[PDB]
């Protein structure tokens, strides 16, 4: 049919830590297509080419999309250890990724701004000892335990939140901090696309 | 078939393209296509939209320029362009950081700011501000002001004054950064007791009294403005004052400029100083001694340069390239002979070493690396009026090596090139004699990559067009072979008799005749109203050798005169020009040789037409005048200067039909000249034609006026020649 | 209000002075490298010849104070009016701020001299016991490189941020190692 990319270009875009995800099956897509919608500034894939992304066939196709700001662009890779890689957002070493920092044009109207870019600069637990800390990195593909605590938006950067655990769920602490970036003019996004190779199910082609 | 009417030169109907680039790395280019700014990469043939045209019109208003910081962080976006002079003006600037995609708000450029320019590497600033210069090392960095007795008229830090940025640097630029962007190198200029010129300006019908402008210029044997060079360490500028570079002592026996500073290494500098009397140059070697801190500058790495028969280099001596280490550089000397080739210096060395020799010149040197050095040349066949690129390999001199001779050479023969970063790619521009063409190739195997511009859109347009031909021949001169060209008309018949017209500028080192295609108002005469046009590169003329154009040295207005003349009474000789229907015009050196040539009494030219003239070299600015005339005293040159007035040549204009034009707001050549040229036909029982262009510069370019003059001579010639 | 006496050239410095109404003032531990507090902003200045470089840009009086401590961290945490904590090397700065905008405040009249024909209220963030207490955050910024990367924040460790919390001290133990003690 065709991969229906819709959900992208309505609404106001979440924040890295509470990304949106959009999974593609047995549909037909037009990379070039969206990213002409968008003033793509930054594209790098990891185990693919960005010319073989756009031009090749996978069982299944997931485009993570939030919004970033083009500042923190060096943040985004896997290797690095800073907080949004530790916090907030990962891709997969175990399949092809690709990632797009984009730019949202004047005549894009369709995406609406927040009042700016936030993100989780601390999650980590406190055990029952009351004297433990545990540093508590995201997984790939997953979200942070912290997204219970951290508001969609941070209102103040350095407001911190607190959850105490039942003891069931561990005892102690779950404890997040949180920081902010001022918006831009026009609102800077992140795509992180990741395909997936299945026996008969070849089903995402480019379509002609 | 359709000829090249009028209205296709001044209408530019018919538009030729080109291609200008800026390369920012060893493989990488900007380009500016439908606006947008395209990043281009020569290494891998693929190009990003590196700058959006949507992010250059929504800021509040038109931007003009635009200059990517080297570390391609920033951008500086020039906006309300307020034109000075030739090159200078003042402009306000915005900062656009490339890290946030945001535009800067907080430690903003002032406006009217006059001059700016970027570290070679990184995102340090320079700017002059009411001449004074400020630096900053951070757009997100206040401004620290380096010079605080920035006085209109009076002194200039970091910017040339008139006669520096007309004659000597052509820039407004006087600083000067370091490759690590730790120094900066900035000029002070004092034109104090520099006499002023003033020139009243008419400004649009609102304005009930006329403006008077006063400009610091100095003539022939005024005051000239002192120029003094002064190095600041941007990482602790706040340490020490500017770091005066005093000039050699051979330069210090009187007046003396500054001419040229070229960076040798990260703590090594190098100035280039000219003596007043223009046969005297010297280069002064000038390294960093961080203990005291000064500026060590050893006299055993001095480097004079001298002229026998006139003055030094073609308009100015020769920049020097240096090394990689910075430890010897190439520069452009006359040989014995007196042909421009490429010598080989050592730093420490009192004696330098050709390179190239020949009956032939070297036009400059564009690209430099430890294995070849890139030039153009007048070489191949012999033709004076050709440029080509060659490469010359620094263990064996003889194994030079052409890379645009054998590419198209019936259609290209006048090339000229731009590198990258350590010469790994050069752009090859051709500009004639037939239609220009632009490739982009790689300096491993002198390969074309890809053809950047073919003008083809031209190529067919012109098919359709009776367009006419250009000749590029010879004739002798007292023995001595000079060079002229022919614009000839279509269907042209050797049989039949035309009408000539002679296009002159016969300045010094001049070269009017050359293998350039070229879509001008000779270009119409010729293909619509059949008359020859002509230009004669005589003595005086340069690329030619020392002997040709040192021949007019002292005595301005004698043989590049009788050369014009002499050159067209051999046109009279062949059997295709009329006698009675030559005429004559040229532009701020023509028109003061077009003038003299009037004023001789040749009875060879029926007309003539002199645009912003040069009347008396009385009258023009000392850089230029006493270059080639030296001082107007009694005891240098005073004669000569009195020998070559247009005004003392005025019973003779009785003659011809004398049309004297002159644009009023002219800072180059002073409306003075031309008025005092009228006088003269005035008291002398004298007519003649005028017409003044009000408001007009020097190169009348106004798309009104432009059209005016052409239009105006247009019937001027075709009454002289009786012509429809 | 602060002037500045060069002693190399033995001559008061007239260009880039500190502003009138400085809060505070202080030298780096090596150099001449100044770092002021003016309006509850901090103002950092490589050289006395040079432009004062701002830090931050929300001090606000009474909700705002970055570098200067409030009330009752003065009284009775800090023993001192500054929040100020230099780095060995001068290379890093590190700043606390303070955060009074819900904090209850005190009002006491002032009888000034019988020229004073009204009464001033003064008013003072004053946490009485149980009261909203202020909040503070530590932030480092790099005095050789400030123009890029925006102050860094050094969050408190997970075992204070159960709750309400204070900063005792700030001492640095090497040019790159901070310590911070939490209560
Ligand atoms: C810019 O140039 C002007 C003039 O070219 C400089 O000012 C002039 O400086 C000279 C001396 O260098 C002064 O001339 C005489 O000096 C003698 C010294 O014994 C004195 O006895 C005389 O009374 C006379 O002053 C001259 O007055 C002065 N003219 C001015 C100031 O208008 C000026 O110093 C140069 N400035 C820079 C920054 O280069
Ligand atoms: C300084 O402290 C004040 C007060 O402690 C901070 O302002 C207040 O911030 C809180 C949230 O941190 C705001 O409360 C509520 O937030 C929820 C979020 O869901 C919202 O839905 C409510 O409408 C409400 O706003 C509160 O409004 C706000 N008060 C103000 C701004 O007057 C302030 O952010 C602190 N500043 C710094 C630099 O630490
Ligand atoms: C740019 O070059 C200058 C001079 O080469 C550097 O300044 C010197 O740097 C060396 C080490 O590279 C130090 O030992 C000296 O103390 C420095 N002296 C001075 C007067 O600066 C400068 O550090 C270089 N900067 C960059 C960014 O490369
Ligand atoms: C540069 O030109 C000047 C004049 O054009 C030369 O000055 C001459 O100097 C000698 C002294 O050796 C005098 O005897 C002459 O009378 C001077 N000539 C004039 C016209 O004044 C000067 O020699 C030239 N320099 C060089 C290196 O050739
Ligand atoms: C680039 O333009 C030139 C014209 O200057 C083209 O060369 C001509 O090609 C025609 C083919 O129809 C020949 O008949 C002419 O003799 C050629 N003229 C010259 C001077 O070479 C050339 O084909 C163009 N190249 C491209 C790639 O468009
Ligand atoms: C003061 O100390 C700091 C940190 O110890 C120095 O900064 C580092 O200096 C080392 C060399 O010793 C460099 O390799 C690093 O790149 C520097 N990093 C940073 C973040 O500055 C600083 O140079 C020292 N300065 C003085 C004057 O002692
Ligand atoms: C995909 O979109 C691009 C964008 O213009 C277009 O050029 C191309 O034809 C499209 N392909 C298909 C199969 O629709
Ligand atoms: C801006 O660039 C786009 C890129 O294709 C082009 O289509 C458009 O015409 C350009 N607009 C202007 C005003 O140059
Ligand atoms: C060209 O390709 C290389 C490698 O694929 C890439 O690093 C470079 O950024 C590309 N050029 C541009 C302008 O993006």
């Amino acid at each position: 049919v065709e991969c229906d990319f819709s959900p992208l270009l309505s609404g106001t875009p979440p924040q890295v830590y509470n990304f949106k995800r959009l999974v593609f099956t047995n549909c037909n897509y037009n990379l070039t297509k969206l990213l002409s919608l968008f003033s793509v500034n930054d594209f790098t894939c990891s185990q693919i080419s960005p010319a073989a992304i756009a031009s090749n066939c996978y069982s299944s196709l997931i485009l993570d999309y939030f919004s970033y700001p083009l500042s923190m662009k060096s943040d985004l890779s896997v290797s690095s250890a800073g907080p949004i890689s530790q916090f907030n957002y990962k891709q997969s070493f175990s399949n092809p990724t690709c990632l797009i920092l984009a730019t949202v044009p004047h005549n894009l109207t369709t995406i609406t701004k927040p009042l700016k870019y936030s993100y989780i600069n601390k999650c980590s637990r406190l055990l029952s000892d009351d004297r433990t800390e545990v540093p508590q990195l995201v997984n790939a593909n997953q979200y942070s335990p912290c997204v219970s605590i951290v508001p969609s938006t941070v209102w103040e950067d350095g407001d911190y939140y607190r959850k105490q655990l039942s003891p069931l769920e561990g005892g102690g602490w779950l404890v997040a901090s949180g920081s902010t970036v001022a918006m831009t003019e026009q609102l800077q996004m992140g795509f992180g696309i990741t395909v997936q190779y299945g026996t008969d199910t070849n089903s995402v082609c480019p379509k002609l | 078939r359709r000829t090249y009417t009028l209205a296709d030169y001044l209408k530019s109907t018919i538009r030729m393209r080109n291609y200008n680039l800026r390369w920012i790395s060893d493989h990488e280019y900007l380009y500016k296509q439908e606006n947008n700014v395209l990043l281009f990469n020569a290494d891998h043939g693929n190009s990003s939209t590196f700058l959006e045209n949507s992010t250059f019109d929504q800021f509040g208003h038109s931007i003009s320029d635009y200059s990517v910081s080297p570390d391609r962080q920033f951008v500086l976006f020039e906006y309300n362009y307020v034109k000075k002079w030739r090159h200078s003006y003042t402009a306000s600037y915005d900062i656009y950081d490339l890290n946030k995609r945001q535009l800067i708000t907080a430690e903003r450029i002032p406006n009217d700011t006059q001059l700016i320019r970027w570290s070679p590497e990184g995102h340090k600033l320079a700017y002059v501000w009411n001449n004074d210069v400020y630096v900053k090392n951070d757009p997100y960095s206040p401004s620290q002001r380096v010079t605080h007795d920035g006085r209109e008229d009076a002194i200039s830090n970091g910017i040339t004054d008139w006669v520096y940025e007309e004659e000597i640097f052509s820039t407004h630029s006087a600083l000067w950064w370091s490759p690590n962007g730790t120094f900066l190198a900035y000029a002070k200029f004092n034109d104090t007791d520099v006499p002023r010129i003033e020139y009243s300006v008419y400004l649009d019908e609102s304005l009930q009294y006329p403006k008077t402008i006063h400009i610091p210029y100095p003539k022939a044997g005024a005051k000239n403005p002192t120029v003094k060079l002064y190095v600041v360490n941007t990482d602790n500028l706040t340490d020490l004052e500017p770091a005066q570079i005093v000039a050699p002592a051979s330069v210090l026996t009187g007046d003396h400029y500054l001419c040229d500073v070229t960076w040798a290494t990260k703590e090594r500098i190098s100035l280039q100083w000219l003596r007043r009397i223009q046969n005297y140059s010297i280069i002064d070697i000038c390294d960093y001694n961080e203990s005291t801190p000064k500026w060590n500058c050893l006299v055993s790495r001095q480097h004079i340069e001298t002229s026998a028969t006139g003055w030094v280099g073609r308009f100015k001596p020769a920049e020097p390239h240096f090394t990689s280490d910075g430890n010897s550089f190439y520069k452009i000397m006359s040989n014995s002979e007196g042909y421009k080739h490429i010598c080989l210096f050592q730093i420490d060395k009192p004696d330098c070493t050709f390179i190239t020799k020949g009956a032939w010149e070297v036009i400059g040197i564009e690209a430099l690396t430890n294995d070849y050095l890139y030039f153009i040349s007048n070489e191949y066949k012999g033709m004076p009026g050709g440029r080509n690129l060659y490469k010359i390999q620094l263990n064996n001199y003889a194994n030079v090596t052409c890379l645009s001779c054998e590419l198209d050479p019936e259609r290209c023969q006048y090339y000229s090139a731009s590198f990258s970063k350590g010469a790994k790619y050069y752009q090859l521009r051709c500009s004639g004699p037939q239609i220009p063409r632009y490739s982009l190739h790689s300096s491993s195997n002198d390969k074309e990559l890809r053809l950047l511009e073919n003008n083809t859109a031209l190529y067919e347009t012109l098919q359709n067009i009776q367009m006419p031909r250009k000749t590029l021949d010879f004739l002798h001169l007292n023995g001595t072979k000079f060079w002229y060209q022919m614009i000839l008309p279509p269907h042209f018949d050797k049989s039949k008799k035309y009408p000539l017209l002679i296009d002159v500028y016969a300045g010094p080192c001049s070269q009017k005749a050359d293998a350039t295609f070229k879509l001008s108002w000779a270009t119409y005469l010729a293909s619509t109203e059949n008359i020859i046009v002509a230009s004669f590169d005589g003595r005086g003329s340069g690329y030619q050798g020392d002997k040709i154009m040192h021949a007019i040295n002292r005595r301005l207005g004698t043989f590049e005169v009788e050369d014009q003349i002499e050159a067209a009474k051999q046109f009279s000789k062949m059997g295709f020009v009329d006698d009675k229907r030559i005429a004559i015009w040229g532009w701020s050196y023509g028109g003061y040789v077009t003038s003299m040539v009037l004023g001789a009494g040749s009875h060879v030219f029926k007309c003539g037409i002199a645009v912003a003239p040069v009347s008396a070299w009385e009258f023009y600015d000392s850089v230029y005048t006493e270059r080639y005339m030296g001082l107007p005293t009694p005891e240098d040159n005073l004669d000569h200067y009195k020998n070559s007035t247009v005004m003392s040549r005025a019973e003779n204009f009785k003659l011809v039909e004398y049309l004297l034009i002159h644009g009023t707001a002219d800072d180059n050549v002073h409306f003075q000249q031309s008025a005092q040229i009228t006088r003269a036909l005035v008291d002398a029982g004298v007519d003649f034609q005028a017409m003044w262009y009000t408001d007009e510069d020097h190169g009348i370019a106004t798309s009104t006026a432009h059209q005016h003059i052409y239009t105006h001579m247009t019937h001027f010639i075709k009454q002289c020649f009786s012509l429809p």
